[PDB]
């Protein structure tokens, strides 16, 4: 009942015996290779811990140690970032003049004429321009010299070493026992308070002392090398008092509850900083302070050792109504004995969170000189969108894995899950109908507009000048947001973001940072397209999860497992009936949806937001507002978006962006190559390999390990992997070249 | 071999590795990484350590005695670090090649003996010479042991070999230290010694 | 700044909340909460010296929540008057 | 035997076999049940004793130079607060016979010899009375209990020939170690918020209790 | 050591070391004689 620390000593002794034996985990694999297929299997089941054994304790220990290893990898990656910024970057030159110099933190050695990639990025530097946005982060943190970057890189390297040692020590010397992993109340309490709340408090403390005074000096125009070091602001307090007088009293306002006196650096302004084009740092510090309070309070909910608290089992079992029987009874036991359930929930939540992060980050830019760095904005949005989509698809993959493997009503029975499995047919039928209806009305309208335009009947089109489909609800919501400050939210001076409205365009260095985004008929159509694609991919994934165990076609689908090619050509053909194949199709549909989303974002930003301001205030947008009138037809998307904006990438040859054109063509190649695997079957390839192997046998040069063709599931996996790589990489090259040449 | 279970150890209180039973001269049980576990690899490493020790002792002598000799106004050897480019009677490449063939001959003889003990002790020109040494790494003979100081009881030769290997390890560390000093500082080892002795409290690593 | 309205409000708030905690009136460490209406009796493990089973964790929690409510009330009052 | 804020689970493994056993382990770190690396109860007891010993040394030392800096011939420049000695260079430095960094390296070499020998005794008890060490190894044997090795070096005056005397002396030792330990925590936090020095802080407080903790809440530095 | 040698000769590790060496050799050859489109020696 009590929460305590439980471990076991020396479960596995570090050694090299198992290194010499490939595939120790599986007995048959340990025996040795008979055919080349063996090799692939060895990799396909490397991290499938729950299949190598059945003991929950061993699986948990392996998961914990692998987490430590991945954390070490992340720390090494961050240390590499900071070191490259410290040595192979023009960070100080960019710091002196942000808008003038293009950030760059990578140079290429001159070996085979590749030194052309070391382009003129400004600041007396030649390198490869970086769109990761690290320079903005370092500026917002208060880093001014390369000594600080060097120190951060060394510290991150040391922490990577510490993470690696922690993984080794916890798997081989002191491995926590199962009851330790199953203690979720204390885990939630610590993560809510110890990690998130305390970490946010720490970051707020840094921002108050380092970010605020340093960025204030930088924005005042002081040269970066003449600014006092970040530690001075802590030693002598009058340094802070000068910038913000309220530091003079020092803490006594905080303890007498005269918190209003801290209004100097703890504000609720909102909007953007007109000088840097980012959020007010005095708002971000207050943000993190409030977040710290909220999380430190929320991390005191679940009972651990002193009676006070909440039992998660009690909360779950206290909820149930007439429509769900005894719902929520038994879920606690399901979520504390199966790792795949937790993994699916967490993957779904993290994917949604990453998508929201992208949306909010281009909505109101949080870093200085980030809004006008168009390449950085576009790259960050697209990257986070793709990461979130992949995580969401993985959520379905692991939900199906749990359903096939760990779901068991005889021992762990849940009522809600049973009811869902009992009316899955109705669920999927209605979802199918919704998908069809959305597909017809979203895409069908595009086809209608295209046909009308081709027939010379623009008056019949679904456009802003013919038949309008105005998103009244979105317009009303953003109008309510624009009027919010001073009416419904009195304490805020500027609206949350400048996309809501209110005018007040914000520009920096002759470039538009942000301004109100209008919503019209084209926006309505593209939003409905988004809804259609999301619903179809959800249909695929949900159908894969629900029908994972059985269906009217194969009543014993669970016995075949989560991953398997088919069940033969019987019953008319049972190709791709497994849940893994449903994830395989969901990958294609997720790619479709995310590609359309990023295309919409890019074209809308270029057409109606990004651009150059002039002396009279006349905004010239990168694309002259052609989105509203050209995006309502497929021909416009093919002509005014793809054709028009591919000129930047295709011309990149002979310059520093030639690598982008090379990657454009190579991504096209890899994508077309994937179709080789996606369209064929392994029987033909095995038959051809037979003749090849005979040709080898004729010369006494045949391999002992017989070369078999790829398995069916492996063929599908290779096809989808190559398809995704090619498509995403060609879009990556297109976006980067376009926005670096035109931005 | 005389296995000494209770020999002094590099890390007092810890058991030495099984493969280090004190047979070799100068065995203190130091093998954290366990590089010498394999017997054949152990023999190869023993030979490598012996040759490294002898080369490094020669180098330490020829780097330090000459500079301790030129620091005092006795003669005028230049700095060892930059001694490679001061032009001699001929260019460096020809000297390198002529030196290479000779030392390659010697090292080939040594290699043949290492991988096949007692198979090259006889002189190929006059087959009545014969190196007396019967141990790999210890050729002996009139050439490499004219005085015959180390041909007595095995116990005496054991501690003499231990003396050899310990002096060799010291010389290896000395030569590496001279290199690292000259690259870190810009003076000679004797200059470093004199400066540090003048100011033992401040003239150290932490002066930069 | 001692005995002032803010100090008096925070005192009375924390004192009243802790007094509730020590007796019934609130979910103590040894007193379970059913649905906010009835309180059951349990032993949390940690033993108490106070006769009423008021544990150190209980007094810490009661004080903390008392300070939270006092801070909220005082800040609101000073915000409007 | 009085106990302070003990727990029923803590009372199980805290029976009184160790000096200063007041049953105070609400946290439960000394779990045996769960025993592990550095969490093993004997290691925790050893750490308590060693930390208390070092803290007693540091508490009698960090307060000394700025005491006798007021009384005696001792030079004014020589006597500084425990934080101005060069331990924290930003708060003040001093010019000794060495660089402060080579001082660290020398301190580290000596302390390393001592601490490595101590640990190798802890792991395999009695292993340091074997290998040579300019003699002196017969005095580095140990007594089975690592925290109390004894011998000619660590107990030359022969205190506590009988066992009870040793029991009560261990109790006094652990109590004084805890006192000095908490006092060093006080040193740290006082010198942080108050930034004057422990002895001068005591002197200016004992003039009158005007200098309360709440007074320093303004936090000048 | 023996097991380290064994694992150090397994297909992936051996292949990566071989290809790193080959890449370095080709890189150096190109560096010394870059922009070579014919064999002029004979
Ligand atoms: C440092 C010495 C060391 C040694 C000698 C061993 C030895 C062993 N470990 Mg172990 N381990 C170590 C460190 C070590 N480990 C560390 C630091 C961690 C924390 C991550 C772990 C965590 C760990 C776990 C969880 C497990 C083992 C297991 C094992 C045993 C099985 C074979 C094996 O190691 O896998 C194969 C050897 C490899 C080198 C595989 C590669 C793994 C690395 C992390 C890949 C690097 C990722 C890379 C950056 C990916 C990008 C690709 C890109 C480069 C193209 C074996 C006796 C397994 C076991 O005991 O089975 C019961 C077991 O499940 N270890
Ligand atoms: C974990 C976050 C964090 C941390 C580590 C610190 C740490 C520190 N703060 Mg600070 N502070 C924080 C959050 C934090 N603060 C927040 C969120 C606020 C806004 C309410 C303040 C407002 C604040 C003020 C007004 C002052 C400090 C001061 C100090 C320093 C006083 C040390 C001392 O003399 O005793 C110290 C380094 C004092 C200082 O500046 O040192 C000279 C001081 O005057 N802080
Ligand atoms: C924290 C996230 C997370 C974690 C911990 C896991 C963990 C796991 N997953 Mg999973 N998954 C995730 C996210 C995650 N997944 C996401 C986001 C998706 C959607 C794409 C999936 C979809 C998925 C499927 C379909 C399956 C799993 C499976 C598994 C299990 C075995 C995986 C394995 O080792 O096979 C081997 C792993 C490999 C061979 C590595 C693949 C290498 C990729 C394809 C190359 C990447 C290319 C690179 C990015 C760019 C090119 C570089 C190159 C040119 C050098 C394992 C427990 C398998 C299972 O059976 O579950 C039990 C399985 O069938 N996952
Ligand atoms: C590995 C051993 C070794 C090596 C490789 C060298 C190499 C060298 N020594 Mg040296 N030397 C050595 C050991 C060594 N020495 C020892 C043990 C001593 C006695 C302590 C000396 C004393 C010495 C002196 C006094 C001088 C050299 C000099 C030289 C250099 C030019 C003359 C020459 O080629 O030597 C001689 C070649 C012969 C065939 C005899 C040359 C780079 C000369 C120099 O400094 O260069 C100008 C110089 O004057 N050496
Ligand atoms: C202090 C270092 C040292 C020590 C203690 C030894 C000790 C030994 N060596 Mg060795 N040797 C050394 C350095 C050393 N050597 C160096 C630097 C080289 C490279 C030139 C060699 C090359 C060498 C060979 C090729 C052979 C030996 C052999 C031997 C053994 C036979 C007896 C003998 O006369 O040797 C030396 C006895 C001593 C008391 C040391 C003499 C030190 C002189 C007097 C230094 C004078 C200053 C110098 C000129 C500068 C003996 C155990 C022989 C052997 O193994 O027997 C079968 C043998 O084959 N040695
Ligand atoms: C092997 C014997 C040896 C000896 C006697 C010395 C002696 C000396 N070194 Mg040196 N050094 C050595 C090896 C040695 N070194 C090695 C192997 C390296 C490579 C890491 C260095 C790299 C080095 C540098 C970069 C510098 C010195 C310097 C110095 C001088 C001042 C000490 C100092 O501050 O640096 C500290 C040196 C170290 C921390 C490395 C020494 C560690 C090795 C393992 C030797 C350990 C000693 C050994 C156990 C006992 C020796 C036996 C006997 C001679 C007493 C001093 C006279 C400094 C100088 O020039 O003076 C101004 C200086 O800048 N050394
Ligand atoms: C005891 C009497 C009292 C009084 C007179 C006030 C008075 C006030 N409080 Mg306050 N408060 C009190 C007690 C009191 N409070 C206590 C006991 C607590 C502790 C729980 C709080 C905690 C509290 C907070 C955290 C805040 C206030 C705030 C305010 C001010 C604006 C709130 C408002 O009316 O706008 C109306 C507010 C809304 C309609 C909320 C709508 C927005 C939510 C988040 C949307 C729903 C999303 C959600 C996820 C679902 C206002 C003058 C606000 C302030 O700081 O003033 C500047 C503020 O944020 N109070
Ligand atoms: C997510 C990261 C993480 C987590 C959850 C844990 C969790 C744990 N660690 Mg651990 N550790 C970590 C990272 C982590 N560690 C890292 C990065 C390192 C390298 C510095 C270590 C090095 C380490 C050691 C050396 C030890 C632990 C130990 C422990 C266990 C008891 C620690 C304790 O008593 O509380 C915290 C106590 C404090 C004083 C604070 C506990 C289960 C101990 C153990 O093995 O348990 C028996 C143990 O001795 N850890
Ligand atoms: C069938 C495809 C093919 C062919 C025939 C070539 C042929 C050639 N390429 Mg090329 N290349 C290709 C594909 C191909 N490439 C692809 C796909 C890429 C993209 C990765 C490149 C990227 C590339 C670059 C960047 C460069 C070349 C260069 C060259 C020329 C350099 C010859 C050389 O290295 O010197 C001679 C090499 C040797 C003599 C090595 C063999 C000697 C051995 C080791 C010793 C044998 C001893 C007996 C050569 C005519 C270089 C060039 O300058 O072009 C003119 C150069 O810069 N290629
Ligand atoms: C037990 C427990 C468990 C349960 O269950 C719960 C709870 C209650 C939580 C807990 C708690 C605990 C605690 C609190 C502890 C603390 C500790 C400390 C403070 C230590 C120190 C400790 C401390 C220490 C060692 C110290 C040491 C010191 C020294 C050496 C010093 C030195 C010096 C000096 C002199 C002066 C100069 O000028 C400087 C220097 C150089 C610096
Ligand atoms: S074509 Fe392939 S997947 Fe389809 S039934 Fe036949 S073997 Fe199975
Ligand atoms: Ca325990």
């Amino acid at each position: 009942p009590e929460v305590k620390i439980l471990v076991d000593r020396d479960p596995i002794k570090t050694s090299f015996e198992q290194w010499a034996k490939p595939g120790h985990f599986s007995r048959t694999i340990a025996k040795g290779p008979d055919t080349t297929t063996w090799i692939w299997n060895l990799h396909a089941d490397a991290h499938d811990f729950d299949s190598h054994t059945s003991d929950l304790e061993e699986i948990s220990r392996k998961v914990f140690s692998a987490h430590f290893g991945q954390l070490s990898i992340i720390f090494l990656w961050l240390s590499g970032m900071y070191f490259h910024g410290a040595r192979f970057s023009n960070y100080e030159a960019w710091l002196n003049d942000p808008t003038h110099i293009r950030p760059s933190a990578q140079v290429v050695w001159p070996i085979v004429g590749q030194e052309i990639l070391n382009g003129d990025v400004g600041g007396g530097f030649r390198g490869i321009q970086i769109t990761s946005g690290f320079f903005q982060i370092w500026r917002a943190s208060g880093i001014t010299s390369e000594l600080q970057l060097y120190c951060t890189a060394i510290g991150a390297l040391v922490f990577a070493a510490l993470m690696l040692f922690a993984g080794w020590f916890h798997y081989h010397k002191a491995a926590p026992k199962l009851v330790w992993f199953q203690d979720v109340e204390s885990m939630l309490n610590h993560h809510l308070a110890g990690l998130l709340g305390l970490g946010s408090l720490s970051w707020a403390g840094h921002q108050v002392h380092v970010s605020l005074p340093i960025n204030q000096f930088l924005n005042a125009g002081v040269d970066p090398k003449e600014i006092p070091l970040p530690h001075e602001f802590i030693l002598n307090r009058d340094l802070l008092a000068q910038l913000y007088p309220s530091f003079a009293e020092g803490a006594t306002p905080f303890f007498t509850l005269n918190w209003s006196k801290y209004a100097d650096f703890l504000t609720f302004r909102g909007g953007l900083d007109p000088l840097t084009g980012g959020l007010w740092l005095t708002d971000i510090a207050h943000h993190h302070l409030a977040i710290a309070i909220l999380f430190l309070i929320a991390g005191h909910m679940y009972r651990t050792n002193w009676g006070i608290g909440h039992g998660i089992k009690d909360i779950l079992e206290a909820h149930k109504g007439p429509f769900t029987g005894q719902g929520h009874k038994g879920l606690y036991e399901i979520l504390t004995t199966s790792w795949h359930a937790q993994l699916s929930i967490n993957l779904a939540m993290l994917g949604s969170l990453t998508i929201i992060v992208a949306h909010h980050m281009y909505a109101m830019p949080p870093y200085p000189y980030l809004a006008t760095d168009y390449g950085t904005q576009l790259s960050l949005f697209t990257h986070h969108m793709w990461i979130g989509g992949f995580l969401i698809v993985g959520a379905a993959a692991h939900a199906a894995i749990f359903m096939v493997r760990d779901y068991d009503p005889t021992t762990r029975y849940n009522d809600l899950l049973d009811r869902v499995l009992r009316h899955r047919d109705a669920i999927i039928s209605h979802l199918n109908w919704v998908c069809i209806f959305l597909g017809f009305h979203s895409f069908g309208l595009y086809i209608h507009n295209d046909t009308m335009s081709a027939l010379g009947r623009p008056q019949d089109m679904f456009s802003d000048t013919a038949i309008q489909l105005q998103p009244v609800f979105a317009q009303w919501i953003q109008n309510t947001h624009a009027l919010a400050p001073g009416t419904t939210a009195p304490g805020a001076t500027t609206s949350t973001s400048l996309t809501w409205g209110g005018g007040d365009l914000v520009s920096v260095g002759g470039k538009v940072a942000l301004l109100p985004i209008p919503l019209g008929t084209a926006d309505f159509l593209v939003h409905h397209i988004h809804a259609f694609t999301i619903h179809v991919t959800v249909l695929i994934l949900l159908k894969g999860v629900l029908f994972a165990r059985s269906s009217r076609l194969i009543p014993d689908k669970a016995n075949l497992g989560f991953r398997f090619p088919c069940d033969g050509p019987g019953r008319g053909g049972t190709c791709q009936v497994s849940a893994w194949d449903h994830v395989f199709l969901g990958l294609f549909w997720m790619y479709n949806a995310i590609s359309v989303v990023i295309f919409h974002f890019s074209w809308k930003m270029q057409s109606d937001v990004w651009g150059s301001i002039n002396d009279q205030g006349v905004v010239t947008h990168i694309t002259g507002g052609n989105f509203a009138q050209s995006s309502i037809t497929i021909n416009g998307w093919l002509r005014d978006f793809l054709w028009a904006q591919a000129s930047q990438v295709i011309q990149s040859y002979g310059s520093s962006l030639s690598a982008y054109g090379l990657f454009f063509l190579g991504a096209h190649f890899v994508w077309a190559f994937s179709l080789m695997f996606l369209f064929s079957g392994r029987g033909y390839w095995q038959e051809l390999i037979e003749s090849i192997v005979w040709a080898h046998n004729k010369l006494k040069v045949a391999p002992a390990t017989q070369p078999r063709a790829l398995s069916i599931v492996q063929g599908r996996a290779v096809g989808v992997t190559h398809y995704l790589l090619g498509g995403i990489a060609t879009t990556w090259a297109f976006f980067l070249a376009r926005i670096i040449a035109v931005g | 071999t005389v296995a000494e279970p209770d020999r002094p150890l590099w890390f007092p209180g810890s058991t030495p590795p099984p493969w280090l039973d004190g047979s070799l001269p100068g065995d203190f049980g130091f093998d954290p990484l366990g590089l010498g576990s394999d017997p054949e690899s152990l023999r190869w490493n023993v030979q490598a350590e012996l040759v490294h020790s002898r080369w490094a002792m020669l180098g330490a002598a020829g780097i330090f005695i000459p500079e301790f000799l030129t620091k005092l106004g006795i003669l005028n050897t230049p700095s060892w670090y930059t001694a490679g480019e001061q032009e001699y009677f001929t260019d460096t490449t020809t000297l390198f090649i002529v030196e290479l063939v000779f030392i390659g001959w010697a090292e080939g003889r040594r290699w043949a003996d290492i991988l096949n003990p007692g198979c090259v002790n006889t002189d190929p020109i006059f087959p009545n010479n014969k190196l007396t040494g019967t141990d790999v790494g210890y050729p002996g003979g009139l050439w490499f042991d004219p005085l015959g100081w180390g041909s007595a009881s095995p116990q005496k030769l054991k501690e003499l070999r231990t003396k050899e290997i310990k002096n060799g390890r010291l010389a290896m560390l000395a030569v590496m230290g001279a290199w690292f000093q000259h690259i870190y500082t810009g003076t000679g080892p004797i200059d470093n010694l004199f400066a540090h002795l003048a100011d033992p409290g401040h003239a150290t690593i932490f002066a930069a | 700044f001692i005995g002032s309205p803010t100090n008096l409000i925070m005192v009375t708030s924390t004192s009243l909340m802790l007094f509730a905690g020590r007796f019934g009136l609130a979910p103590s460490a040894n007193r379970k909460a059913t649905a906010g209406l009835k309180l059951e009796a349990r032993d949390s493990g940690l033993q108490t010296g106070d006769p009423a089973g008021f544990t150190l964790a209980d007094t810490l929690a009661c004080g903390v929540v008392g300070h939270i409510i006092g801070v909220g009330v005082v800040l609101g009052l000073k915000n409007i008057g | 035997r009085p106990l302070w804020f003990a727990s029923k689970q803590s009372l199980s493994y805290l029976d009184g076999s160790l000096p200063g056993d007041y049953g105070f382990d609400p946290l439960g770190l000394s779990d045996p049940e769960g025993t592990g690396g550095f969490i093993e109860p004997r290691w925790l007891a050893y750490g308590e004793v060693i930390n208390g010993r070092f803290a007693m040394l540091g508490a009698v030392g960090a307060i000394a130079p700025e005491y006798l800096g007021k009384v005696g011939l001792i030079p004014q420049e020589t006597a500084l607060a425990w934080f101005q000695t060069g331990v924290i260079p930003p708060a003040g430095t001093y010019n000794y016979w060495a660089d402060n960094y080579t001082l660290f390296v020398l301190e580290m070499a000596l302390m390393g010899f001592a601490e490595h020998r101590r640990f190798q005794d802890w792991a395999k008890p009695g292993s340091m009375g074997k290998q040579y060490f300019l003699g002196l190894e017969k005095g580095f044997g140990g007594s089975g209990n690592p925290a109390y090795p004894g011998g000619p070096f660590f107990n030359p005056l022969g205190f506590g020939k009988d066992e009870k005397s040793l029991k009560e002396l261990k109790l006094k030792e652990v109590k004084n170690g805890r006192l000095a330990m908490l006092a060093i925590l006080g040193y740290f936090i006082q010198g942080l918020v108050t930034g004057v020095g422990p002895y001068q802080n005591l002197l200016d407080h004992v003039a009158d209790p005007v200098n309360n903790n709440v007074l320093t809440s303004l936090k000048f530095h | 050591m023996r097991d380290l040698k064994t694992y150090l000769s397994v297909a992936p590790v051996a292949s990566t070391l071989w290809f790193a060496a080959l890449a370095g050799l080709l890189i150096e050859i190109n560096r010394f004689f870059p922009d070579a489109l014919t064999f002029p020696f004979f």
